[PDB]
Order: structure tokens, then C-alpha cells, then sequence
């Protein structure tokens, strides 16, 4: 994958080989399945439970006043949320690290987004997430073959602690 | 008999008991009283999706199977009407 | 480095056993002789952009929910 | 825009049934609103994909986001007749005459019965809290009725695009 990052279609025996330079291939396609087919709640579920525990967040002084700034946040997490589902996909958190994380804050800082908030979005995301693999509904109230995730759902925690520890 | 101007009641709910801000938008008598930092918004708007949204929920909704957490499942993958 | 060109990869995953209706063209390359024949992930490369209604709304919804204190 | 605050919302909550509950029962579905269309859209997709086929209702993103659109719209006048404790608004200004538009557009009706039951089943699920996420605080109690008068808001929808 990494041609279309600096479309690309897997499927067939190209998926058949993906699936077998990765652990877990069909886990990790079902994780990576809920994580972006939720993204608009998962995003914005983020940047408003940030708001609703800060709410000067979106006071006339806060960094989120005025649609063009909401649209802006609603974005990055997005952009943040995208390049961990992208680790997800490919195993490893090289391009999460150099192509979102590398300058951001130094881009935040020029530009007054807050940390306190960045942290909660991102730490709201993560926990979204986590839940989203350590899924234990019962099977007529989930979209795959119930069984145990926990091992992708760490691998996931660790790509968000990636991107806190770079804000902070 | 709808207008078809897509307009439609937007209501905003705001129970900010503890909330330091002080709001003008009620005009009205005062409660002195809880309903002094609660507030129900009406307006009537044209409801709006952009086309950058619809594709953006369209990418989300192509994969015809992940859901919510703990939801039942209807998804299929043959014409049903 | 970040490009500041805010994209970002979208990925989109098909596990498309059973669906007949749609022409599978777009992948090109060998079959597996199984059931990936039916499965295919896309990605692509986007500039992330969020509409003025999606911001408008989540703001609505924000305004609706801000914490009580007491 | 209205605002209803102070002693024009203490006339409010006196001139309909359980007032404070009733806001509690609006706030559930206005403050989930983007997340109740989408999964009414998606899952009447997900049941029948023909929807997106490249000839189908959904098909073009002018047409998703009026599909989108009109969810909503549903959602917010059902979240009215909750607030105000009746329909007549509902049945006045967003049911009366929708039939016969969506059967000129070809709109087709088994898909809004299927995103409008997902509506309900997803409204009554947050009112009552028995939501996965619970993101509204109440105090503990009963709030059935309401959940059962929304239930019947959704299905005069359903009654009049059936
Ligand atoms: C929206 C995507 C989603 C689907 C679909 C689903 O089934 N569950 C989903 C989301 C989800 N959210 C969390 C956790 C949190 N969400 C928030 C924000 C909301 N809480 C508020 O107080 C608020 C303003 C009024 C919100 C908006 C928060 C704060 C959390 C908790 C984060 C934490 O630190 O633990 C989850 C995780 C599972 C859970 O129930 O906590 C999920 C799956
Ligand atoms: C809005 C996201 C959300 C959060 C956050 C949360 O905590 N609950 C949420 C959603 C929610 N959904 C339902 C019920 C249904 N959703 C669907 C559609 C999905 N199923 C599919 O198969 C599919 C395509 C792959 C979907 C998308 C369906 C069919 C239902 C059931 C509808 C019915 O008529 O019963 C609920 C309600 C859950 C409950 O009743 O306990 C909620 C809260
Ligand atoms: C406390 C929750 C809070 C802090 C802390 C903070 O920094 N900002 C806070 C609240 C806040 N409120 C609003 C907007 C509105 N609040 C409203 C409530 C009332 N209006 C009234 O007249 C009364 C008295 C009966 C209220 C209880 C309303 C109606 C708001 C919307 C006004 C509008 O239509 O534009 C915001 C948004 C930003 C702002 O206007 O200050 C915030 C952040
Ligand atoms: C079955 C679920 C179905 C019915 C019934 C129906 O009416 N439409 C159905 C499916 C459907 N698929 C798509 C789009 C894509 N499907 C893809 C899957 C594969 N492509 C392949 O080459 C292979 C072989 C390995 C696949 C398993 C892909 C890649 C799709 C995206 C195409 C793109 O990006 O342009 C749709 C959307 C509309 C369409 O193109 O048919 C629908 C409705
Ligand atoms: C945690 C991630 C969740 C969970 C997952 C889980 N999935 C399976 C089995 C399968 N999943 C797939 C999915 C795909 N393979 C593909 O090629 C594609 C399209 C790109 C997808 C979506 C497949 C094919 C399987 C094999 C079974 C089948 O054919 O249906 C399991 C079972 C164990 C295993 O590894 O096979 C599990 C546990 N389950 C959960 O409960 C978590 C919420
Ligand atoms: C069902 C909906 C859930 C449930 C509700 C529930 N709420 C209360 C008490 C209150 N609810 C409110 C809400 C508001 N009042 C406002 O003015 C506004 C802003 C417009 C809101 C959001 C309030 C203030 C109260 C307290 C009232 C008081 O004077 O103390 C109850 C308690 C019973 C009652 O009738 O008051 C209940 C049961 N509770 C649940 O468990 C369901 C999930
Ligand atoms: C989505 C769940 C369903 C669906 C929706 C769909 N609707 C339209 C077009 C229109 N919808 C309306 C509805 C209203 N107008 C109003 O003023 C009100 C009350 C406030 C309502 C409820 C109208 C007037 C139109 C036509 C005019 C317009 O959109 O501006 C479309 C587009 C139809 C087309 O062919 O272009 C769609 C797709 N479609 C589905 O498949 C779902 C079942
Ligand atoms: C939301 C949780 C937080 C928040 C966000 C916020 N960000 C900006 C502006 C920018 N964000 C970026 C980020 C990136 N560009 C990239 O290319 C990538 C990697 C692919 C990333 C992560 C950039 C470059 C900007 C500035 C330039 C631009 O927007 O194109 C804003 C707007 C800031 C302003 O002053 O206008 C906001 C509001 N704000 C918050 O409060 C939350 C904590």
C-alpha cells in the first residue's frame, strides 16, 4: 500500500498473500471494517464529549468558536483516526509517525490548538475503538464470529498512545 | 401539506445549571428559580447535506456490514425491493 | 514530516461473499481460487474535508448536551 | 429563532405531560441526531444494497444526501410532536402530501418503513437509556410512556408512507 500513500485494490490472491504477511488478516479487516464505517460517529462523538466536559471550548474564546474552526478540529481527528486505521491495515505505525505525527505539535503550538482538548479527543477515540474490537455482544447483535480480539485491540491502544504522546 | 422548501424544526435543549455564562437570548419573565439557566431553542431551517458529506457517509455505509455496538443485524447482499 | 496538505489514507473493506450484482473489475490481478475472490479492500489518498452542515450539526449537538454542574 | 427559558419554560413543562422527562426524552434524540440518521440510511442500505447499485435511489451523492436530508427532517419533526406532545404539526407540515411526492420520485417505500423503524427502535433505546452509550445523565426512573408516545410518532410516519 504504501505506492498510494507517497487506488490500490487487494483482492483475489493479492488478498489471499496480504492476508498471510500480517497476523490475524481477517481479524484485522473486520477491526479496520468497524472503525471506518463508524468514523463520522466515531470523530465526532470525540470532539463533542471534549466540548460537553469544556464547553469554553466553543465560548467566543475557545480554539472551536465558529463553524470554520469545528470543521478544522472535526477534520484532524479525522486525519488521526484514518492514519491509526491505517496502521491497523498494514501492522505497523511508520507512516502514522512520519506522515501525521512528525511537526504536529510544533504545528499546534504556532497555532494555539490546545493540548488539553487534543488529548481527550484522541483519548475518547481510543477507548471508542478499544470497544469497538473488544466487542462481547452476543452474536445475533454483532456484524462477526464472536471470538477474542484482545491482542489487536492493544495493538490499536498503542498506535493512539502514539499520538498522544506526540501532542502532549 | 409539506412546503418543499425542506424545512424542518431544529430544537436545541440547554439544562446549564451550573454554568457560569450568563445568556440574553430569553426575554421573558424569570423564574428566579432553575429554569433561570434552562432554555429550549426553536428554529425552523432548510435541513442541508452536502454532497461532501454524502460521499463521505456513502464510503461508510459500501461495506454493507459493520454496525453499531450491540445492534441487531439485517445486512444481505442480494436485491430485496 | 506532516505535508500540511491535510490527506489522509480512506480505507474501504468489501467482504462481498454472496453479491452477484456487482461487476468485480476492478481488481485485476490473479484469483485465489476462494472465497478472496469475493473480498477486496480498496484504498485511496484524500484531502479530508468536513461540510459546513456537519459542522453546524455537531455544534447543534454539542450546544444540546454541554455538562450540568450541581 | 424562539428561546423558552425561566417562567415561559415553567408554563412549558406544566402545559404537557412530565415535563422535565419529556426534555430529557428530546434531548436523547436531538443530541444523537447525525448518529440515528446514519444508522436508519445505513442500515436500510446494508438490508438492500440495490439502494447504491449504480441505478438505484441512493445512487449519486445529490441523491444520498437528499435521502440523508429527509431522514432528518423525519427525525426532527417526530422530535417536535415530543416536545410539544402532540403530532398535528407532524401530520400538517411533513407527512400530508409526502406519499404521493415520494411516489412521483420513485422513492421507494420499503426502504423508508426500514429506515424509519430504525429510527424508533434507536430513539426508544436512547430515551430509555439502554443505549450502549449513555452519554445523558437523569435521574433514575420510568420513562416508558414517553418511549411509547415517541414509538407512536414514528409510526404515524410509517402509517403514512406505507
Ligand atoms: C459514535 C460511535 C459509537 C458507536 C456507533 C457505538 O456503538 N459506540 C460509539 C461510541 C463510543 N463512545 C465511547 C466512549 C465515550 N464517548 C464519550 C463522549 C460522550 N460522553 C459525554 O459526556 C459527551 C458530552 C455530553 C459525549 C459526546 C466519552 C466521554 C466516552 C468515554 C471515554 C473514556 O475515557 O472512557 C465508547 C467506549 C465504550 C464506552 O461505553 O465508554 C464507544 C464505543
Ligand atoms: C447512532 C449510533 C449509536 C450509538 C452511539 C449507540 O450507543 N447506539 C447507536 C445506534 C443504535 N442502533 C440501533 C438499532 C439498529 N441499528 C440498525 C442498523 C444496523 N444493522 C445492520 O445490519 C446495519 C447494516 C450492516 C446497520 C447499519 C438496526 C437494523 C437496528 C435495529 C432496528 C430495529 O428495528 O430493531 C439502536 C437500538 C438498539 C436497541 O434497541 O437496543 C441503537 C441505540
Ligand atoms: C457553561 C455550560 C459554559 C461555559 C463554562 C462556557 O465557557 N460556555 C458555556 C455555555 C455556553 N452557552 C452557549 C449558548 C447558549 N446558551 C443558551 C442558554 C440560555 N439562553 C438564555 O437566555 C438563557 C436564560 C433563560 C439560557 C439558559 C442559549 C440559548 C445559547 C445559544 C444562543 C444562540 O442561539 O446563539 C454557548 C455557545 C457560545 C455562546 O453563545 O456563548 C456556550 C459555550
Ligand atoms: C451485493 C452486496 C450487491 C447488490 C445486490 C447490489 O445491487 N450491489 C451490490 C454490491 C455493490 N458493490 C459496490 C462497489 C464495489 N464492490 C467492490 C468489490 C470487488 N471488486 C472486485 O474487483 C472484487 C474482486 C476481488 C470485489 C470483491 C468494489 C471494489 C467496489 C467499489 C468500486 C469503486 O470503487 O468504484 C457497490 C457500489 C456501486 C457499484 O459500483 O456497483 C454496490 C452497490
Ligand atoms: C475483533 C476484530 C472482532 C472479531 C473478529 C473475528 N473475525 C473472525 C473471522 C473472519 N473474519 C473475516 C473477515 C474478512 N476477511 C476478508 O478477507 C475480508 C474483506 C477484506 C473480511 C471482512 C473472515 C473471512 C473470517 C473467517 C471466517 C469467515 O469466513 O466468516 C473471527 C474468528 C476467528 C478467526 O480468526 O477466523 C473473529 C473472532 N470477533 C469479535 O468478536 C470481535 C468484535
Ligand atoms: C427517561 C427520559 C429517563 C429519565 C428521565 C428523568 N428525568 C428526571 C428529572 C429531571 N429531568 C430534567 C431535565 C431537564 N429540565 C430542563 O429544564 C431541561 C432543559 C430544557 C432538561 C434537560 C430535570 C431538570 C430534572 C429534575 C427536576 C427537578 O425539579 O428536580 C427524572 C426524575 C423524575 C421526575 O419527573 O422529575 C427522571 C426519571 N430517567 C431515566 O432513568 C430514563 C433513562
Ligand atoms: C431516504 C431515507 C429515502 C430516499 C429519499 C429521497 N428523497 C428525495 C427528494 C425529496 N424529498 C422531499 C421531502 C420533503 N420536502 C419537504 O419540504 C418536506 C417536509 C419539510 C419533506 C419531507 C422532497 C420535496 C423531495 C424532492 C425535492 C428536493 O429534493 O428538493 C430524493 C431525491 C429524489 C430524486 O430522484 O432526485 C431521495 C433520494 N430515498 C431513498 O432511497 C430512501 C428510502
Ligand atoms: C480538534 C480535536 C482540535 C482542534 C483542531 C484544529 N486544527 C486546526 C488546524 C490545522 N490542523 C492541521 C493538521 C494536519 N495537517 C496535515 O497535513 C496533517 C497530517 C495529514 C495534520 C494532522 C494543520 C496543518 C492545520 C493548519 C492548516 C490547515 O488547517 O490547513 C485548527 C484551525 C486552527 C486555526 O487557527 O485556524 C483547529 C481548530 N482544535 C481544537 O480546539 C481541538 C483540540
Amino acid at each position: 500500500f504504501s505506492r498510494v500513500v507517497t487506488a490500490a485494490y487487494v483482492g483475489g490472491a493479492d488478498l489471499q498473500a496480504l492476508k498471510k504477511f500480517v497476523s490475524e488478516g481477517n481479524k484485522r479487516l473486520d477491526a479496520v471494517n468497524a472503525i471506518v464505517s463508524n468514523a463520522s460517529c466515531i470523530v465526532s462523538d470525540a470532539v463533542s464529549g471534549m466540548i460537553c466536559e469544556n464547553p469554553a471550548l466553543i465560548s467566543p474564546s475557545g480554539n472551536c468558536y465558529t463553524n470554520r474552526r469545528m470543521a478544522a478540529c472535526l477534520r484532524d481527528a479525522e486525519i488521526i483516526l484514518r492514519y491509526v486505521s491505517y496502521s491497523l491495515l498494514s501492522g505497523d505505525s511508520s507512516v502514522l509517525e512520519d506522515r501525521c505525527l512528525s511537526g504536529l505539535k510544533e504545528t499546534y503550538s504556532s497555532l494555539g490548538v490546545p493540548t488539553a482538548g487534543n488529548l481527550r479527543a484522541v483519548g475518547i477515540m481510543k477507548a471508542t475503538c478499544v470497544a469497538f474490537i473488544n466487542n462481547t455482544s452476543q452474536q445475533k447483535k454483532l456484524s462477526t464470529p464472536a471470538g477474542d480480539c484482545s491482542a489487536l485491540a492493544s495493538e490499536v491502544a498503542g498506535y493512539f498512545d502514539k499520538v498522544s504522546a506526540a501532542l502532549a | 401539506a409539506i412546503k418543499k422548501d425542506q424545512k424542518a424544526p431544529i430544537i436545541t435543549i440547554f439544562d446549564n445549571r451550573g454554568c457560569e455564562v450568563k445568556k440574553n437570548n430569553y426575554s421573558g419573565a424569570k423564574a428566579n428559580g432553575m429554569e433561570d439557566d434552562q432554555c429550549v431553542k426553536l428554529t425552523m431551517e432548510t435541513i442541508t447535506v452536502s454532497e461532501t458529506t454524502a460521499a463521505k457517509k456513502l464510503q461508510e455505509f459500501i461495506g454493507l456490514k459493520a454496525t453499531a455496538i450491540n445492534v441487531p443485524q439485517i445486512s444481505g447482499v442480494t436485491k430485496k425491493y | 514530516a506532516i505535508k500540511k496538505d491535510q490527506k489522509a489514507p480512506v480505507v474501504t473493506i468489501f467482504d462481498a461473499r454472496g453479491c452477484k450484482d456487482h461487476s468485480n473489475k476492478e481488481y485485476t490481478g490473479a484469483k485465489a481460487g476462494g472465497m478472496e475472490d469475493d473480498q477486496c479492500v480498496k484504498l485511496t489518498m484524500e484531502t479530508i474535508k468536513v461540510g459546513d452542515d456537519v459542522a453546524a450539526k455537531v455544534l447543534g449537538e454539542c450546544l444540546s448536551e454541554l455538562k450540568s454542574r450541581k
